């Protein structure tokens, strides 16, 4: 049903006989079964439409002669085309004034004229009724709108019945319009109007995942006699291309820092000399050295690193035709112009190498699980159509759910045009707001000699236009949530703590924030006491608040589209509140039951902060930081390929190692630890000598889960048996 | 909008549980914006057809026992088809009888089948508005039809034009 | 909200403080937000239930005098635990001859009792209401029923709102672990919805798929077999089994099955699974020769898509000889388990408990009615078992990280509906809707055919026999009641013309029911076509235009599937269409008429023509270039496997690749496979040769396009095939 608002401008209150004339307009749609919001001053107007209130046609009366009043017109369906970008305005004017004024600006603004003094209100309204029948057919993006033109089997059973219900009759009435695996009709022109939005030559949608876009891209790019380079921070799904090709890989260590944050890999890493070295050292490729290799991935980091892909893509380009993207978290950047060169898909396309860009569409796109995105720019060594579906085809399924697929063509609608800007902007603003919130709370309490929790961004900013410095509590959020350079990683700041990281190379995402309890110094030791952050994790848990990413003393918060407008709020209430808990030592019978209960042995008689000291106790002593760094610094010695280890497990050549026994020994499956969260050790690779640094990081976390039960580490590729660590390995 | 007529069979009056079922349906009907006219006899049915109540599907149970029935579903089906000639037919009816029964002749009669006291009522509906959609899509000759997809306007500026356009109806300019 | 069916017995109106005494429960009820149904018959009530009027508790009066109540009750109950299996049934009855009448059978109906004319209404209602809160409690599945217990992205754009508001709320909010647990790790109520599946459909352990059969047949292969393996595969397989092959690299064998002369592909005959068949295959082929006496890793079987049905228990006897890894890709086909017609025609039988490995492949969306994209890998472990930890490597390589709850919750309810009564029933209603139409089919056909006329028949058994009278019966004349439960009905046997298999061995094969082929008149008995006759395709198109496309579509064939979606009473709909159909081609109406749409885009073709003029016209090109022969001609015997799919694959992947005209096939590789429609079964497979210059299946190519050229808008579809310029093309690897 059809929806009108009308804004009655301030100044022509004044004059009874407008209103009325409007009234009998309002009266006019209302016979036509069209729903009329009136609304009384362009401030209200444009609160109605700084909500989200879904209009097909906006109407406003218009004295033209105050200035204050042509502004707040400017405003007012400035503020409409922010996200109903093509919604029909009408001017409910005078004729001889509106006819003077009419110059260029006022129909970029203006769509359509109606002298509401001079003219029937039935006209008015039919002219309405039909601009907005024309808006309507023009809104909806290909693919869903063709679906807009049975469920049944489940109602004949009561628990059937209760599902259809709950979950709707039009979830599976969604089961001409042409085929998504032939990329026909509605289905292929989603395609290319994704690769329009999203500055690709061509897209490819996918119902399996980033996981199955992932495997797809690989299968298309090489077999068992390529070269190929990858970012050790990669996906679970990028090893499993290496395991169904059987590709030789080489690796780009990344960097870390003091907080275990993984930042970048350094261009030093991605130099065509360091790459060849590389290739002729590891034994998977030793064999295929000087071969060029045909294929090269680089992933935006989970906890908010953005490289310059601008300039990690002429570096990779110079060793490698194809380059890969995995920017799963990292949709959104293109679309806004604070992450202006951070990106894969820059500008338009029109041709480099080859280009691949994968996005997870209900990850940071806010859309329905499984909906993602392959974006192609072609290029050198590129891939055409019929070649490349064989490998799309390898990945997907034969019959699709139409409700992934759709919500990707509207997921594609909402960053299309000023829509994207306003959402990621709103998002970007929100981040800010928080991020500055708990800036300034840190100095009220720094300050006073007390602790609190600082968020990890630049220490001080600087505005361009006037040259001026701030401290990041004190900068305007106007300049925060738009200059690019307020979050640019740059040579000898403090904050980032990567080590020798060049200029204009990285950079912060804003909306990735992450928080940093006390404990870890500048230095890069620890300080005297701490508030470990597996403790207000597991506080803010109990809160139904569930952070993304936690080290020993990151926090990491995940500002999305889905989040509502102020509800930051809510987290700084929460870790107030820990805080006040954890100076107050309160029982943890109190604060936390559910452990005691479970563990009473070891948790009796204690307090919140008895357990943080406890905990940052064994932090010194156990000194795993420095651990972690020991086993990623160094890559452990590849023996065989993911494809000959992933083999010994079919075969059967297969043996459940424990922890002690590790040493010598290579992995079936991939070792990933939490934290740092990506690969300790891929399939294939062996776990090194008897005093070997990854076995060792392997026990101080183990040394950790049986000092603090219900704290336990999460480590994949990991089954504790008889509450010991064990790994499938292969059989010598 | 669209109208259905329902008629009950005399034969199965007797059975007070067809009737509900009948009338289950008819509320299904009604639910889904549907004009339902119930009518309790053959006869009644005949003479609601035999004027000349233009509807969009018939639905009538049948027991299909007595000869006498048999003949009166002959007549009312056959009535229909003089002017209302592609009007879908839903057979209200006994799954095992009317299997038995199935052949040429009774095809012709009903398109459709419909087992009244063993299916979901909101399901026959579907299927009717389904069936009266087609029905409508098929109906009108093709220029008319064409048709139904400054506008008289000019003449409501003048009263005397208005009256004369409120009177003719705005559709004859709108041709 | 709550629901009560109260039904009044037509045996106590007669005693009127009955029926007020229920109205006082009847408000009873309501006063504590109940919604009540009253009825006021036995057969009211059975027809309410016989509906699917969901209720939460069923309540009846009974005089228990009369025996026709004493049946009528028996009837009810019975009724209502069909598909409502657990509701609670009260009994408002009398105190005095309910006690006398209490036995074990009474109890096994009734589940409480309330004397309805000596206790207050309000105790009643309550004990109701706690009875009707317990069932709700243990109605649902694991892990739907866990997740009862956000979209708002959308909301804030136009386009997005609307998508939101047409999908609903809820299937966003079913998004995410946590205290439910997750599916890729198999734990909480991901893990209890397995565990419960595997016990429901007869299995070991099962695992939840959300990449479809597709992705279920990837990841057994992968857990199966590396590129050192040997491996006996179906020649009738799903794209996505040489999908396995490219990714595993495996070394192929395959098994092929008998067509008969409507073109429909039948079974997989036992001599060509005895061991020694397949091991001379194995010594035979270019891919194996150097594997051979080697012990296959892995074996797979497909339910056809047309409706034919191994002997699962002999099948399986027979390939454990050889593999001791069995798999049945039971796509179209997870019904099977829960109706005893299907009775040992499937994997999964009876309870598991320990042979060889057996893997079971479902998809829950094409016959069990579910969302799209679900799928259930079912396992029997036995000899060559891989366990958890190694199979769900497997598992993950085929998943993804973040899946969609809505699909796993559809998988966990479909479950649900084929445990316990709903299954049987379930699947009993489609039988027997399949039944009542191939009845009405064939009943119309004589009709015709006495009369001298043409029409369709049903592609099934020409003659039955009750086993309890030994009573003998033509198929039309038969009654419902055998045909939909004794499975002798749809045996195929030896010597029997319908099936038109020659050669099948008995107490092999078996026709599916549900799976309807429908055959057009032309094609005779004796495998020669006859003097005239309709050609399907032209029937299929007919068919399109109001609103029905057929599943499979041969020469002569219109195969309609009958799913648990199908609304009872709808195939007269098929009829009706197929009627029409006949009174246009036996007017012979003008095409511009009744194909208005054809005409248009080829005039110059279908010009001043009738719709019997076209069906003339297909029917001598049939004659002419004589496809059936051709088809058989090129599935008889496989072509030459040069190199492995895999190879094939990795030709594409370093573009040694080359686009090939029809003309120009002969001696070259196929990098992709090519399957024609019909028969819709791999013609070629990747890295298999197109073979001499005089070659069969570059000769059914030929023909294909022939008709395609003589026949415009009634173009076969061929996958692996690109039409470039009008001709057929096929990518091919690069000598």
């Amino acid at each position: 049903m059809m929806k009108v608002l009308i804004v009655e401008s301030e100044f022509l209150h004044q004059d009874t006989w407008v209103g009325n004339a409007v009234e009998r307009l309002a009266d006019a749609l209302s016979q036509q079964n069209v729903t009329v919001i009136k609304s009384t001053s362009f401030d209200d107007g444009y609160a109605i439409l700084s909500a989200n209130e879904a209009i097909d046609c906006l109407m406003f009366s218009y004295q033209m002669e105050q200035p204050d009043e042509h502004l707040s017109v400017r405003q007012l369906i400035g503020k409409l085309h922010e996200r109903q970008q093509n919604v029909p305005v009408f001017l409910l004017g005078d004729r001889e004034k509106a006819t003077a004024s009419l110059d260029r600006d006022l129909l970029e603004l203006v769509d359509e004229f109606a002298w509401i003094l001079e003219d029937t209100a039935d006209f008015i309204a039919g002219r309405a009724v039909a601009a907005m029948t024309r808006y309507r057919q023009q809104l909806l993006p290909p693919l869903f709108n063709a679906l807009m033109k049975g469920g049944v089997g489940f109602t004949k059973t009561p628990s059937g019945r209760f599902y259809h219900d709950y979950y709707g009759e039009n979830l599976f009435r969604s089961d001409t319009l042409g085929s998504l695996l032939d990329h026909t009709g509605a289905f292929g022109e989603s395609e290319k109007n994704a690769a329009r939005v999203f500055g690709a030559d061509r897209s490819w949608s996918v119902v399996v995942g980033t996981s199955g876009s992932n495997r797809t891209i690989m299968q298309a790019c090489m077999t068992d006699n390529d070269v190929v380079v990858l970012d050790r921070n990669c996906h679970k799904s990028i090893e499993q291309g290496l395991i169904l090709t059987g590709a030789k890989p080489v690796y780009m260590v990344p960097s870390r820092n003091r907080y275990g944050i993984i930042g970048p890999i350094y261009p030093q890493e991605m130099q065509p000399e360091t790459l060849q070295k590389k290739i002729s050292a590891s034994p998977l490729t030793k064999t295929k050295a000087g071969q060029k290799p045909s294929y090269s991935v680089v992933t935006c980091t989970y906890d908010g690193v953005c490289y310059n892909a601008k300039e990690a893509q002429d570096l990779l380009a110079k060793t490698s035709d194809r380059i890969h993207f995995d920017e799963a978290w990292y949709g959104y950047a293109r679309f806004n112009p604070i992450y202006c060169d951070h990106y894969a898909m820059r500008g338009e396309p029109g041709d480099g190498p080859t280009v691949f860009a994968t996005h997870s569409t209900h990850k940071l796109l806010n859309a329905l699980s499984q909906a993602s995105y392959i974006h192609v720019r072609e290029g050198r060594g590129a891939v055409n159509f019929s070649r490349f579906n064989q490998a799309y085809m390898m990945h997907a399924t034969t019959s699709p759910l139409y409700a992934i697929c759709a919500s990707n063509d509207v997921a594609v609608s909402m960053m299309d045009g000023n829509s994207g800007l306003s959402l990621t902007q709103e998002v970007i603003d929100e981040a800010v707001d928080f991020r500055q919130a708990m800036a300034r709370l840190y100095k009220e309490f720094t300050d006073e000699g007390d602790w609190f929790f600082k968020p990890w961004n630049k220490d001080v900013v600087t505005d361009p236009q006037t040259g001026k410095t701030y401290d990041f509590a004190d900068a305007p959020a106007k300049l925060l949530a738009t200059d690019q350079n307020c979050w640019v990683m740059r040579p000898g700041e403090t904050w980032h703590g990567f080590k020798d990281l060049p200029d204009n190379w990285s950079m912060l995402d804003p909306i990735k924030v992450s928080i940093l309890a006390p404990g870890m110094g500048d230095d890069g030791e620890l300080e005297a006491s701490g508030v470990p952050a597996a403790l207000v994790t597991a506080w803010l848990g109990r809160h139904g608040i569930v952070p993304t990413r936690t080290t020993d003393f990151q926090i990491m918060f995940l500002f999305s589209m889905g989040v509502t407008r102020g509800k930051w709020g809510t987290l700084i209430n929460t870790l107030c509140s820990f805080k006040h808990h954890y100076d107050a030592n309160t029982p943890l019978a109190q604060v936390m039951p559910e452990l005691v209960q479970d563990y009473p042995d070891t948790y009796a008689n204690m307090g919140i902060h008895d357990l943080g000291d406890k905990m940052f106790a064994w932090l010194r002593e156990n000194n795993p930081g420095a651990r972690l760094n020991a086993a990623y610094s160094t890559l452990p010695v590849a023996e065989i390929t993911p494809r000959d280890a992933y083999n010994a497990i079919v075969n059967n050549n297969i043996e459940m190692v424990a922890i002690e026994n590790l040493p010598g020994r290579i992995a079936a499956n991939s070792v990933i630890p939490y934290p740092p969260g990506i690969p300790m050790l891929l399939s294939g690779e062996n776990f090194g000598d008897e005093n070997s640094p990854q076995v060792g990081y392997l026990r101080s976390l183990q040394s950790w889960d049986h000092h603090f039960p219900g704290f336990e580490h999460e480590t994949e590729g990991t089954e504790i048996i008889d509450g010991v660590y064990h790994v499938m390995c292969v059989k010598a | 909008m669209m109208k259905v007529l329902i008629v009950e069979s005399e034969f199965l009056h007797q059975d007070t549980w067809v009737g509900n079922a009948v009338e289950r349906l008819a509320d299904a009907l009604s639910q889904q914006n549907v004009t339902v006219i119930k009518s309790t006899s053959f006869d009644d049915g005949y003479a609601i057809l035999s004027a000349n109540e233009a509807i969009d599907c018939l639905m009538f149970s049948y027991q299909m026992e007595q000869p006498d029935e048999h003949l009166s579903v002959r007549q009312l089906i056959g009535k229909l088809h003089e002017r209302q000639q592609n009007v879908p037919v839903f057979l209200l009816g006994d799954r095992e009888k009317a299997t038995a029964s199935l052949d040429r002749d009774l095809l012709e009669l009903v398109d459709e089948f419909a087992w009244i006291l063993e299916d979901t009522a909101d399901f026959i509906a579907g299927r009717a508005v389904a069936a009266m959609t087609r029905y409508r899509q098929q109906l009108l000759p093709p220029l008319f039809n064409a048709l139904m997809k400054q506008g008289g306007v000019g003449f409501t500026k003048t009263p005397s034009g208005r009256f004369y356009h409120d009177y003719y109806g705005e559709n004859l300019f709108r041709s």
